[PDB]
């Protein structure tokens, strides 16, 4: 019952790290000593709450079998002066006896937060005199000191100076595999109904951590509790195992859970693999494989550019009318190459206080950085420039990212993709060779491509046979991808206000669609259409006076 | 099971001697509405009682009353054995007395007073050795039954001689006080208090199932909410109905006391509630002892708050101890109090509607003699912004001025006054205006989260737009089982937009009364008016007040106001409420409505799909809908059948709702001049709405419309060049 | 010589509301003890310096007749950190002692002032002591709290909760009626010339 490796999902990549670092100097330190190679001194594990970070830390433990000497932060900074301090010594003395030992410092932001930040003496005494332990390792007697934060910032800089806490692990939030594997780790003693789609939990719980899905299966079960409790007995102090069998949690049950769900981390800066796929976009069929050459080749095929001589380019522009499919073509290359993906839309970059602006843009280049090989996704760059002009903070945040992504060394496999609904007021700046110097212009889908649309949305819903898609794209020459998908929905919901006033069963039908098209519109005017058409050869020429 | 066993529930019925048992069992004892059961509850005591019927009442469940659920000594969440009683006939002679505390004040006639009408014609099944609770004279007095003549029980016909032996009785230690705080003494917090009665009950009632199920319990409950809306009471009523040991942790008392003196009663307090289990720590005041750590200088401070985290910490103990607070600001709160093991649920505790208004008013009238003028549910309609501490003090303001008056001569003199004068004693409607008048409301600037009381009916016309936001909003609250067969993911966002005083606000909250959602209008200069700092901080405060109070609609009401004022502030605010539209769930019944008199305008991003991509035009009413309009305004107004209100439509082809309801406002001031100056038979006739329309008022141009209109048709193509 | 309601003009409405709050507690007792309903705790009293709040407060308790324990803020805060918190225990004490008694604190800023703006240890838990104190008169003895401050928006909003200072009574500058009452008041003694 006690926590494993077993008792992790979600953390796979992190935890093969954690296991790399920590296996050879614990289960063989006689080993280390012979070779006099440098060991990892301090483990850095920093992701939001409840993501796992304790119980890695308690899981390695056991694991490894190594001694494990427990400092709780809170607990540390609730004693007295001396106290403080001279229990640090003691952590470190008695894991240094009992070798090979594992320090876990938890909630470490708790005892070295910003040694700027802290009011006091005892505080930053404190911090010191954990510095001090950290290099009075010196010694070298096979200790590792683990550590965990939520606030990889606040913690003192100089305990992530070399020989401290030299090596860092980003233990994020879980993606969609990664909360079904949760699921089914709190799920594993649980009698499950045959109704329960897991997956779907899964898919439809965006921001959830760890500890979120955790008490998600324990909501789901005390409910199916409280049902067949009914009767039971109470007044008995214990509850036989034969009840506990029949017991069973009912899907119903999950979404009654679901229902109370409160997800830890939202907004959190989101990175894994899109579930979006070409199949979801109809045509750009070209576009398509241009993104691949952009993208596949470098990160498949290195040997052929480096014996060509050329390096690959940085950076894609995408431009031309809204909903066209911009947002999903990133996201589409990037789930093609099974690569990380992380998208940051113009208004959250607006959001941030003036300050953070910019400490912020940095840790999104870092986390696409670690998450590589990725695609950092920029989307809605049009609202961005509106906010410089008036088509101040807009500036300073345009300004990062472009002294980023000059930065951002081209040998790694970081991928960056900007989109604006309008490239007659984007920075010229962005368009520069050695940023976004691949400019793709995506326009208004042609018949063909229309069809794939409509086939696309209608793919999951219950069409009948004598709807013609062919016909319907016929008649819908400006509209946008984005428009077609309205049309689908309005014809939808007048084939639901027959079900609920009829009850003919599901079907979408002719008239629905006959109906919903008499009241049609296109997003994109004539005018507008001529200028996109402009900027599709006259873009590249922006930089100049133009 | 044998139907003979039901579980103790709350009570409908706010009567002593009476019990309420649903239909499909009441059929099933074949024991009727009219007839006297016998209840036997736990330590082997029993009560009588009059069973009746509930629609609401779950079969396996029985309502009573907490003096009936007193007597059998049981709680909310046991088992009692029910059995009928014809063995039961009228009675001969009964030997009531009070308790001591429960009169120290007071001295006269009881029995006229309490006695006499309380069982007045009332025919009451009593029991020897109970204790019932009578109302009257501004206090609750209780009576213990020591004897009766066809003993133990009977019942209390007219003709029933009532005895009072002597002098009051001392209490006895294992009798609780009716005085004492529970779950009838609260209102408006129907849903907040069922939450935290699911999350305490279970493991406080039966902690060993929890021990024996493995399943984790939950640690810390926070409840905020602003000030005076009963987070001390709810707590403080939660731990005297499980019955839990109850240890108060005073947040100033604690701050108050020297340096190692805090740490030390933290300890006390957890480690003697750790010891008394089931026990509940309740740390009121929270933001006193673990304000943010950012926010504290000092060295002791930042150390009290880590003590209690890991006190919070030490719950691995898992010795059956339930850890509630209260603050008055969550943010306040160092956030590494919120994480996960510590105080990881939430309940916020908002400020009542108008019927949780007319709730808690109903609560602290209890024990005084309303005079029948008294409308307590007009003081609840016309008590916009006042929190259930300040209806207490509504209430007891009120009392104080009936007593100051008719106070008149009385005696003073006289150390203490009689019960008969205080029952005598009435508050007039006119105390409620008075004590209304120096009315201090505490919560006026806070955001509303509640049920509209605007309805279809109180909007004239655009019958089309009504049915369309029914698909919007009504149906996938009502009907998911369709949008999920069909594979549409319904629309998350509506836009209103038009010309001005056409009904916008109007429907945003009529859909939500439709709907029975709750509802809240967060206006342009609403979010202008917000210090820039904490500007961010608040709106996402916002999302997350729509996000709880779900299913809810979310209103962002003039939003022309804010366009203006971009083209700073304003630039920040939206970008992040195009942020926080995003980050909501599409699954959450959370629906965004906006509406802006001025499409010329708007952020083409709050257009974008996913977004407020129902954009929906609003205009000037046509002849038809104008009608519906003045006919909505003058419903409640006493018209003159003369008058042609069709008529008036006919000639104001140009004019919004909003003039309409001006018109028959200016007709209506004439009248009011009339009724005033000559004191004629007061009704709004012809020539008041004849001259009030010679003026006429146009709010609304002939380009302003052709505008409009042409907004109306092009306003989706305003996400590419504009 | 000593203060009365005669020598306070310019206040007759915010002195009638004091007299509604205060006087009926103090005479009746025996009363509230007997009726069980809940009377005002604190009263607060604000408006610019020298508006008569102190005066006010003298008043009401030399013509109700009440003990009269006068906290003076500066006179707390002017002490080592034993005496102040020491001194508002025993003022409480005594005041509930000698009931019916009013106790008055004036300048209330000085000692309990917006809590974002004070800082050392000391200072916060004076301000916790007198909270609690407030919160020690809900046992409900025949004992009143008034207070006066220049400055309401200084106030720490902990001593504004229920239970607390829950009343108040701006105390404003007079106006030309106001002022000539006073006027009256202050030359009730002189001899004045016909021209005046
Ligand atoms: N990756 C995970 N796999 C399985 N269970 C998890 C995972 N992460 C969290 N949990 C559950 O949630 C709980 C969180 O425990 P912790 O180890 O304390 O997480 P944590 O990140 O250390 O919390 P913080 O950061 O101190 S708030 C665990 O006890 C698990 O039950
Ligand atoms: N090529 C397409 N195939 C299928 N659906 C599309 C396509 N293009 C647009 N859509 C629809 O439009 C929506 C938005 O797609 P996007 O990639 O975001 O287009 P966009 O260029 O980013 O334009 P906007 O301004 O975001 S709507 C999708 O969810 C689809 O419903
Ligand atoms: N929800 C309520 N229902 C009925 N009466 C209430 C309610 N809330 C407050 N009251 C009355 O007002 C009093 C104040 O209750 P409190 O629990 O002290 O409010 P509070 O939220 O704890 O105030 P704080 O947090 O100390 S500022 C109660 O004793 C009741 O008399
Ligand atoms: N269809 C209507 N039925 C009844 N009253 C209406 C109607 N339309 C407008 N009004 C009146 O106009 C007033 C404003 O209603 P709103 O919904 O706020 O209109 P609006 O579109 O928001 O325009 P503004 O900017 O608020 S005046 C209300 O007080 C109504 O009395
Ligand atoms: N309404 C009044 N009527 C007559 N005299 C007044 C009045 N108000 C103030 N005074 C005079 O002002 C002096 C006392 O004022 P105080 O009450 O002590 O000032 P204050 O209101 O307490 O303001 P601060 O904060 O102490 S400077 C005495 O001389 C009073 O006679
Ligand atoms: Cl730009
Ligand atoms: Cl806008
Ligand atoms: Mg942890
Ligand atoms: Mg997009
Ligand atoms: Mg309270
Ligand atoms: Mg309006
Ligand atoms: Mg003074």
């Amino acid at each position: 019952n006690e926590v494993g490796y077993d008792d992790i999902g979600g953390c796979r990549k992190q935890l093969a790290q954690i296991k790399e670092m920590v296996e050879l100097p614990l289960r063989h330190p006689a080993l280390f000593k012979a070779i006099g190679v440098k060991p990892p001194r301090g483990i850095l594990l920093y992701g939001p709450p409840g993501t796992g970070k304790t119980l890695i830390a308690r899981a390695v433990a056991n694991e490894t079998g190594a001694f494990f000497f427990l400092i709780n932060g809170p607990e540390i900074m609730s004693k007295l002066a001396g106290e403080s301090e001279s229990n640090l010594r003691k952590a470190f003395e008695e894991a240094e006896k009992n070798a090979p030992a594992i320090i876990f410092i938890d909630e470490l932001d708790a005892i070295a937060p910003k040694r700027e930040k802290t009011h006091g003496e005892v505080e930053r005494r404190i911090v010191s005199q954990l510095l001090t332990l950290m290099d009075g390792l010196k010694q070298r007697a096979h200790v590792i000191v683990m550590a965990a934060t939520n606030r990889p910032n606040s913690i003192d800089p100089a305990l992530r100076r070399f020989g401290r806490f030299d090596r860092e692990v980003d233990i994020g939030i879980p993606d969609a595999t990664g909360r079904l594997e949760i699921l089914q780790i709190h799920t594993k003693n649980m009698k499950l109904a045959d109704d329960v789609d897991l997956e779907q939990v899964a898919n439809e719980t965006h921001g959830h951590v760890g500890a979120d899905l955790a008490a998600l299966c324990s909501e789901a079960a005390l409910q199916a509790i409280r049902k067949k409790m009914d009767l039971i007995d109470l007044e008995d102090e214990t509850i036989d195992a034969e009840v506990m069998n029949s017991l069973a949690v009912t899907m119903d049950d999950f979404r009654w859970a679901l229902s109370q769900s409160n997800p830890s981390a939202l907004r959190e800066t989101v990175v894994e693999v899109p579930q979006v796929t070409w199949e979801d976009i109809g045509g750009l069929e070209d576009v398509k494989r241009e993104l691949q050459e952009l993208v596949q080749y470098p990160v498949e095929h290195p040997d052929k550019f480096l014996k060509f001589g050329m390096t690959p380019s940085k950076g894609v522009l995408f431009y031309g009318p809204p909903g066209c499919g911009k947002t999903l073509l990133a996201k589409a290359i990037a789930n093609e190459c099974q690569a990380n993906f992380i998208s940051i839309k113009g208004p959250e970059l607006l959001t941030m206080w003036f300050g953070e602006s910019e400490a912020n843009v940095r840790e999104i280049f870092d986390k696409a950085r670690q998450a590589a090989p990725c695609v950092l996704f920029f989307d809605e760059l049009d609202s961005i420039a509106k906010a410089r002009g008036g088509n101040g903070a807009a500036d300073r945040v345009i300004n990062q990212i472009l002294t980023e992504m000059d930065g951002m060394s081209t040998k790694k496999n970081v991928f960056i993709i900007g989109a604006t609904n309008r490239p007659d007021i984007i920075d010229p700046a962005i368009l520069r060779p050695g940023r976004l110097d691949q400019l793709i212009y995506i326009p208004l889908p042609d018949e063909k491509s229309r069809v794939a649309i409509l086939k696309a949305n209608l793919r999951k819903s219950p069409v009948a046979k004598d709807v013609d898609l062919e016909f319907l794209a016929k008649m819908t020459n400006g509209f946008s991808g984005a428009d077609l998908t309205e049309i689908c929905q309005r014809a939808c919901k007048l084939a639901i206000r027959e079900s609920i006033e009829s009850e003919i069963r599901p079907e979408i039908r002719r008239d629905h669609f006959e109906e919903a098209m008499r009241f049609a519109r296109r997003s994109v005017s004539d005018n507008d259409i001529r200028k996109y058409e402009m900027f599709a050869q006259t873009l590249q020429q922006s930089r100049g006076f133009g | 099971n044998r139907p003979n066993r039901l579980i103790v529930d709350e009570a409908i019925n706010e009567d002593n001697s009476v019990v309420s048992l649903s239909q499909p069992k009441m059929d099933e004892l074949q024991l009727f509405r009219g007839d006297t059961v016998l209840l036997k509850g736990k330590k082997r005591r029993e009560a009588v009682c009059i069973v009746l019927s509930d629609d609401t009442c779950s079969d396996e469940k029985i309502r009573m009353n907490r003096v009936v659920r007193n007597n059998l000594r049981v709680r909310l969440g046991d088992v009692i054995s029910i059995q009928p009683c014809p063995d039961v006939k009228y009675g001969k002679r009964i030997h009531v007395l009070p308790i001591d505390d429960t009169v120290e004040g007071i001295t006269g006639n009881l029995f006229e007073v309490y006695l006499k009408p309380y069982f007045l014609e009332a025919y009451r099944p009593i029991r020897k050795g109970d204790i019932f609770l009578v109302r009257g004279g501004m206090r609750a007095v209780e009576f213990k039954v020591v004897e009766t003549d066809p003993s133990p029980y009977c019942i209390v016909a007219p003709d029933t001689v009532i005895h009072c032996e002597g002098e009051p009785i001392k209490r006895e230690d294992e009798e609780e006080s009716l005085n004492e705080v529970g779950y009838d003494d609260i209102g408006g917090c129907r849903k907040q208090l069922a939450q935290i009665k699911e999350m305490v009950e279970l493991p406080l009632r039966h902690p060993a199932l929890f021990k024996a199920i493995g399943v984790k319990p939950p640690r810390g409950i926070l409840l905020y909410g602003p000030p005076g809306t009963g987070k001390t009471l709810i707590a403080r009523a939660v731990a005297n109905e499980t019955g839990a040991f109850f240890f108060l942790i005073n947040g100033p008392e604690i701050m108050s006391k020297l340096a190692g003196e805090s740490e030390s009663n933290l300890r006390k307090a957890f480690e003697e509630a750790e010891k008394n289990a089931p026990a509940i720590i309740f740390i009121d005041e929270l933001d006193a002892i673990a304000p943010k750590r950012e926010k504290t200088h000092g060295e002791v401070e930042r150390r009290i708050v880590s003590q209690l985290l890991t006190l919070m910490d030490g719950l691995k103990q898992r010795a059956h101890v339930i850890v509630m607070a209260a603050t008055n600001r969550p943010n306040s709160i160092d956030p590494a109090l919120r994480r996960f093991g510590r105080f990881d649920r939430e309940v916020d505790i908002g400020i009542p509607d108008a019927t949780g208004r007319l709730e808690i008013l109903q609560i602290h009238t209890k024990n005084m003699k309303l005079a029948d003028d008294v409308d307590l549910e007009q003081v609840a309609n016309e008590t916009h912004g006042h929190v259930g501490a300040d209806l207490a003090a509504l209430c007891s303001e009120a009392a104080l001025q009936a007593i100051r008056k008719k106070m008149d001569l009385i005696d003073l003199e006289d150390e203490t006054i009689d019960a008969e004068v205080m029952n005598s004693l009435a508050v007039t409607m006119d105390d409620f205006r008075w004590a209304l008048s120096q009315s201090n409301p505490s919560a006026l600037r806070e955001t509303v989260v509640e049920v509209p009381q605007v309805t279809w009916e109180d909007i004239g016309g655009l019958e089309d737009v009504k049915r369309e936001l029914q698909e919007l909003v009504q149906y996938p609250v009502e009907h998911p089982d369709k949008f999920l067969k069909f594979g549409m993911t319904p629309s998350k966002g509506v836009l209103f937009y038009g010309p001005p005083g056409c009904g916008k606000t109007l429907l945003a909250k009529a859909i939500a009364n439709e709907c029975q959602a709750n509802f809240i209008s967060i206006k342009g200069p609403e979010l202008l008016t917000m210090w820039f700092g904490e500007s961010e901080a608040n709106v996402r405060e916002i999302f997350d007040k729509a996000r709880q109070a779900a299913p809810c609609v979310l209103f962002f009401d003039e939003l022309d106001s804010i366009a203006k004022a971009r083209g700073g502030a304003a630039d920040r605010v939206i970008n992040q409420i195009l942020t926080e539209m995003d980050g909501m769930s599409t699954k959450k019944n959370v629906f965004i409505i906006g509406a802006t008199n001025r499409p010329d305008i708007i952020d083409p991003a709050i257009l974008r799909p996913g977004r407020l991509d129902q954009l929906i035009y609003i205009p000037l009413p046509d002849e038809k809908s104008r009608v519906a309009i003045l006919k909505a305004n003058l419903r409640k107004s006493p018209v003159a059948k003369d008058v042609d209100l069709e008529f008036l439509a006919k000639m104001t082809n140009g004019f919004s709702g909003a003039d309409l309801t001006e018109i028959c406002q200016r007709a209506c001031k004439l009248a009011i001049r009339e009724s005033i100056e000559s004191e004629i038979r007061p009704e709004i006739r012809r020539d008041h709405f004849e001259e009030a329309m010679r003026f006429a008022r146009r709010s609304v141009s002939d380009n302003d419309i052709r505008k409009y209109e042409m907004f109306a048709q092009t306003l989706q193509q305003s996400r590419g060049f504009g």
